[PDB]
């Protein structure tokens, strides 16, 4: 009651082309990073055009609790690029009441981890796992977000 | 004891008894000698020694006096003369020079000779294929197998040595082999667990490198073994002579040296905020000398503790501090004394010995961390000839593994990180024309798609073109690459991927960004026989338009993707459209209308969007600068902030302004914005605020050169 | 041993069996609970638990289930019900709450109950005088004797408890009794050398706090004491219960806790350079919790490591990262959802306990490094009433010690490091009227002159008025220090030594800067009685000409004289001289000829020097501000780097420019050069380079406000 | 032999009113740290100020030694200032030959030792002792340099 405060999150990871759900739920570190940039890649053009708005852009995500699954892990035991739903709750600061929940949806996912902890002293499981937001050429990609609190 | 020394030659007889048993070991950390002599002398990393607990005769101070004095050496007997030479041969190999009181301008030598460090993967297969002629060669062979990723054949040879190491008076091999054997098993525990959980989907399949029977056996032998008591169980004799390894039994040793880097790290950063200088051995060179010592002792004794994450942490943070120290050394203020004491700046030169370090131990996210806080372009890279040999060591090693059918997947986790990171770090080294032709070929064709999406590959090939131009050989590899990705692009579901959204569109841009007249004979052959009904093939090479022959252009302008809005912006991105017609503008109004109706549905459902293909920011920019004269744009004010920043600047709510957008902006847009009255008097305020608050330099370039 | 755990009643017995022996401690650390349970579980720093190595019934899960089941708690006999209540109240004090799978929102408490922490020195002096009751009460006093500095009878008491410990058959006290004997012995050994070596120069005398015979005893007792084997000598029964307490023997207890700050600070330092977002507990709260998990162990249980420098290291770097993380979190950008993630912040509210944390264990220099990076003024201060009681407490204690003749140096050894930083961080708080009264009376009179020269007392006393006014009561206190200073200015060799060069005049100037019409009364009285024969008091008096009666000033008219460069500057220091007569200019030139005669002489001698308070810097400043239009001054060009930059913008070299002048210049002076056409461009470039390359925020501020 | 190179110096204290010498053969840490700033002062009245030159300024020092002087340290064992002189040499980079001696002087010193340097393990002496540039109100002081290399 003195000084601390914590909150909660949740991570859902899913596989395209099937109702399978092969992953965890509860991001301990839950680190998410998004950034934009540019360079001199277009350092020279024929002029009289307009733009391309490259911006590079990138989406880096992470989760760490493990316990992926047993049924679907066994089913895969014997390359849709996967998709993500992120659910978070938001409360009104004036009243501190639970009224809004957040949906986060990245249609394309990419599993790419540094496949060697090799830690000199054994850990308590928790294999942190990082995430790169994949994307095709067609349309949208990245995310669409939904919001609760329709009170 | 030591106080009872007595005569002159009783010193060498005493020093021999303490330092000789370490001759079975090869290279001894200069600081770790305080243990063998019962803390009697404190060992400085700079190569000097100073009395701490001695109160009797100075058995160390006379020894260095004999080293200098010549007539005294002849006074010893032949054996004692040999014994002195035996001890003299050791210290010069250790770097302990003289006593502190006679400390001169010392230049300690740093020479790491382990073949693994040089990464000559070819030779390690050559040496191993041989019959052993000593127990020593067996163990030196047992570490080469673990470096190559062979975690199973190592165990059997690691088990061979423990049985053969008992019937003789040498505990050196027995204590070191068992450390490794447990360290191969602890690695066996993680990789097997790491493969099972996330390895099924990481590689696209489940790969079981380790046999079931081997996995059962390891879980049987080691289940009742605690490493903390390993040193205690050895004979009393071993506990006496080899006290220079007891920290090594446990992982306190990297803790005791990783904690020590904190105090110096605190001192070095502490020395920075005050603008301090440093006479004598600066606090930062202490890190430089301490860093190699922890390196060679493990690389030259083949201690398997070298390839662990906890080890990577200590060398990741150490070099970040020095490169920072160099970065600060370059920007010092100079008030009234620096020139006399340090003039003609003797910069920290990035030798070859500093390159294997960064290439091996940093991950790809870590090097990007150094970029935003260290202008690593300025630093000189000397010894550039030797950099080539290890680089071609990489670009040749990658070719072997992934061309052949067999991939040593245990090796694939420890090494693909290394090969990944190294070719990133080639954009600060001048590569020869011939050596580059090997780098570019490995990077494009056979480097796997998994760890480098086709979008990310350009970013890698584009960095090697900074420090080196485009020799005509180099284009010959990009030449076959496009003709390789296009022809594979004939299956109807063989889509591409990206982590920049690049695809093959911008590969041609790099070509024409250095070349002008590439006609690419193969590309003409492809299109010359493309009959019809190949939509995916059609759209793919349509945006390669700058690199087609004249007849291919006209023939493909026929039956081309019509003006569809994706094709419209891409057709512009190839120069097909130079001006907007009312037909062109008419198509835009659909998208503005199409986006609006979905927005009304979105608002009822309370759903927002952040799309990769957001052209909304683009449409407003064209409207600011009079490209589209259509006046219906004002009807679309209020959906996206970047839209209504440009369309209606006079009525714009600048409170909403997000100052990140300015980075994507180009100078041509950053100039016109500096002229507009309705967008000058607020953008100036936000720019000043962020530069005062944060070290984003790109804001300062924007604020100074254009807005002032 | 744990493979027979199946019964609900036996589960309570099992947790009773292992956790109960730790009740003798006021508290045991949270994360260390894994040692008691043989790595059965993993105890997170938040307190919740995740299965680690359990192959059977989760006996900890059942106890948590029993927590929420009021009916099942009634299914236990009165004994076993009482067994749970002892365990339960143990689980609320220790910060463990519930199961991780069921963990919702956790609001842990923080409380340090140790009286030594709260600066309650005076009540503690009464506690020792009370009669001892229990054996634990003796240990509590053995601590309090040390915190005051009475290291003599603390050891004698410690030898008393160890003899008395075994008779009651208490194990915890005996172990922690011996450690505080060795560490306090270490506190004894390093002080006696410290007194002898530098202490002789420090205090001007060889003061002795320790009797000669006593020193001979302690060395004999602890001479061959190796602290590594201490936990290995205690019996098996002790070694089975308190295996958690083992770390405190060797020095690994601060090595295991500083590395996990260093690996953690790497992530926090990494995360501030990526723009990343983290959910739930950020990386920073782990540091804050671990600091507050640590502050309890070493103060509730009364350990003596609270004064050693190794722990002062640990609080130094833990808060330093958190105050950093409070600076960066106050300033960065978002697209839309960045605030949607954790749309609030603690803001690093710095609470009453946080002020004890930095006031105690910092040095005057270390705070200053933090002040440059992190803007403490922008961080909010909590509990502005409790924080007074520590300040008034410290000021109260200063008056007791030094107003009375008794100062026991061992008290002064620790007490002064904390006392300094206590009153440096007193600026940022909104103080009360009585605190501003007592503290200022405390700092001016009794606080030692040595550790705080007359110069820097300005830097602290003036520093408190930034966020605090200057009431009449405080005006009375400050004017009184002058009256004492007036009875002091009859010495024959006093010079008012300082490292700041602001003297007893300037304190009165501080009054007038707030209360301009505050004509002094008593300083007038001292003036009138004085005569010309004794005129040392003139130098202070004319320097404090600002405050005087009209006749007292008229006394200074006929009295006093002006004939030199200090009379000019000190007279100009108050602005009395509104213009320079031709006679005054002649005095100026007379100075210059001597320096030029000096300049040629040393140059012929090949010698270069820098004058400290060289007014030649100001002599150039006068000409540039139209103060003096004398054409003869041009004959002294070329001797001083600062002088040349002013006189001749046409023929001055910009290579010798130093970037530190444009800091040290008045609002009006910078404007005139900012208005000058000759040097504005060349001033701009060298200024432009340093803001781009460096991180001195003051250069950034200067460039925009004036030159732009 | 490959790469490093180091240096050394000489440290020399002196108590005024007599030839009191105390010295260290080396200054290892040698954390010499100037500083120059300004925050706020002056009342801003009287129209023409006619001046403004307060340069505040602050100085420090550091030294390493175990040689406090054999004789009068113990003589007083059983306040006339502590002036220190830093002397060293500088070499021409073109020739790398020792041709210049660098002299450093301070007119009046004051050691400000935080008398709580107790630590948790037996250190190798290394009594880091700190001085400060102390000055009277007469004139000059602070710092001065002497230079050889007449050739």
């Amino acid at each position: 009651m003195k000084t601390v405060i914590q909150d909660t999150a949740d991570v859902y990871f899913k596989r395209k082309s099937d109702g399978k759900l092969v992953f965890t739920a509860e991001a301990q570190t839950a680190s998410f990073s998004q950034a934009i940039s540019e360079e001199k890649l277009r350092g020279g053009i024929g002029n009289k055009p307009l733009y391309i708005l490259k911006s590079e852009k990138e989406i880096n995500l992470t989760v760490k609790n493990a316990f992926f699954d047993l049924e679907w892990l066994a089913m895969t035991q014997g390359s849709e690029r996967y998709e993500v739903e992120y659910r978070t709750i938001a409360y009104n600061p004036d009243t501190e009441e639970v009224y809004s929940d957040i949906y986060i949806q990245f249609p394309n996912v990419s599993p790419s981890g540094e496949f060697e902890m090799s830690l000199e002293n054994g850990n308590a499981l928790a294999p942190e796992i990082k995430f790169e937001a994949l994307a095709d050429t067609d349309t949208d990609e990245m995310a669409v977000v939904i919001e609760a609190s329709r009170d | 004891e030591n106080k009872f020394i007595t005569k002159d030659d009783e010193v060498i007889d005493y020093i021999y008894g303490k330092i000789s048993p370490l001759f079975a070991l090869q290279y001894i950390r200069k600081i770790d000698l305080k243990h063998v002599f019962e803390y009697d002398y404190h060992f400085e990393v700079n190569g000097t020694v100073v009395r701490h607990k001695n109160k009797g005769f100075g058995y160390m101070e006379r020894f260095f006096e004999l080293k200098e004095s010549c007539d005294e050496r002849s006074k010893l007997s032949k054996k004692q003369y040999e014994r002195f030479n035996a001890l003299f041969n050791f210290f010069e190999k250790n770097g302990v020079i003289c006593m502190a009181k006679d400390a001169g301008t010392l230049n300690t030598s740093i020479e790491i000779n382990s073949l693994a460090y040089h990464g000559k993967y070819d030779v390690m297969k050559k040496f191993i294929e041989e019959q052993s002629v000593s127990i020593e060669d067996d163990y030196k062979k047992a570490f080469f197998l673990a470096c190559l990723g062979r975690w199973e054949e190592s165990y059997d040879l690691y088990s061979n040595i423990i049985l053969n190491s008992i019937d003789e008076s040498n505990g050196c091999v027995y204590y070191l082999s068992q450390i490794n054997r447990y360290r191969i098993y602890q690695s066996i525990t993680q990789a097997v667990t790491q493969f099972n959980g996330l390895g099924l989907l990481t590689f696209g399949r489940h790969y079981k490198p380790f046999t079931d029977e081997f996995l059962a056996r390891i879980e049987r032998e080691m289940t009742n073994f605690n490493i903390d008591d390993l040193f205690n169980g050895m004979p009393f004799e071993f506990q006496k002579k080899y006290k220079i390894l007891e920290f090594l039994s446990d992982n306190q040793f990297l803790y005791d040296d990783t904690v020590k880097l904190f105090e110096l790290t605190n001192k070095v950063r502490s020395e920075m905020s005050e603008g301090s200088y440093s006479f004598g051995m600066s606090s930062d060179i202490v890190v430089l000398l301490r860093l190699y010592d922890n390196l060679r002792f493990l690389y030259e004794n083949c201690l398997w503790s070298v390839s662990f994450h906890e080890f990577h942490q200590y060398i990741r943070n150490s070099m970040s501090l020095l490169i920072e120290k160099a970065e600060y050394e370059r920007t010092r203020d100079i008030d009234e004394l620096g020139f006399s004491f340090f003039g003609k700046k003797s910069g920290f030169f990035m030798e070859y010995y500093d390159f294997v370090n960064i290439s091996r131990h940093f991950k790809i996210d870590d090097i990007k961390n150094l970029e935003r806080s260290c202008s690593i372009d300025k630093i000189r890279f000397g010894e550039q000839e030797k950099i080539e040999e290890y680089l071609v060591g990489i670009a040749e090693e990658i070719t072997k593994q992934f061309s052949a059918n067999g991939m040593n997947v245990v090796f694939y986790t420890q090494f693909i990180s290394e090969a990944k990171a190294a070719l990133y770090f080639a954009k600060y080294v001048k590569l020869s024309e011939e050596g580059l032709g090997k780098i570019v070929k490995a990077l494009l064709f056979y480097f796997p798609e998994r760890d480098l999406d086709i979008g990310k590959r350009y970013v890698w090939l584009e960095r090697l073109t900074k420090c080196n131009e485009l020799p005509k050989s180099i284009i010959s590899i990009i030449d076959d690459f496009l003709v390789l990705q296009a022809e594979k692009h004939i299956d109807q579901n063989y889509s591409e991927v990206s982590s920049n959204g690049l695809y093959s569109r911008d590969y041609g841009a790099l070509i024409k960004h250095f070349e002008k007249n590439f006609i690419s004979k193969r590309l003409s052959e492809i299109t010359l026989c493309l009959t019809q009904d190949k939509q995916k093939q059609i759209d793919f090479l349509f945006k390669l338009l700058p690199l087609l022959s004249t007849n291919a252009k006209s023939h493909l302008l026929s039956f081309k993707s019509v003006e569809n809005i994706n094709d419209l912006m891409n057709g512009i991105r190839i120069g097909l459209i130079d001006e907007f017609t009312p037909e062109h503008e008419e198509l835009i109004i659909e998208y503005l209308e199409t986006r609006k109706v979905n927005y009304i549905v979105e608002k009822e459902k309370g759903i927002q969007t952040f799309s990769s293909n957001d052209y909304m920011s683009t449409f407003g920019i064209w409207y600011f600068l009079e490209e589209i004269n259509n006046s219906k744009m004002e009807e679309f004010i209020g959906m996206d902030d970047q839209y209504d920043f440009f369309v209606d600047p006079e009525n714009f709510d600048y409170k909403k302004f997000i100052p990140s957008w300015l980075k994507n902006y180009n100078d041509k847009l950053l100039g016109k914005i500096a002229g507009n009255k309705h967008m000058k008097h607020h953008v100036i305020e936000v720019l000043k605020e962020r530069v005062k608050n944060s070290n984003d330099k790109r804001y300062l370039e924007i604020l100074m050169n254009y807005f002032i």
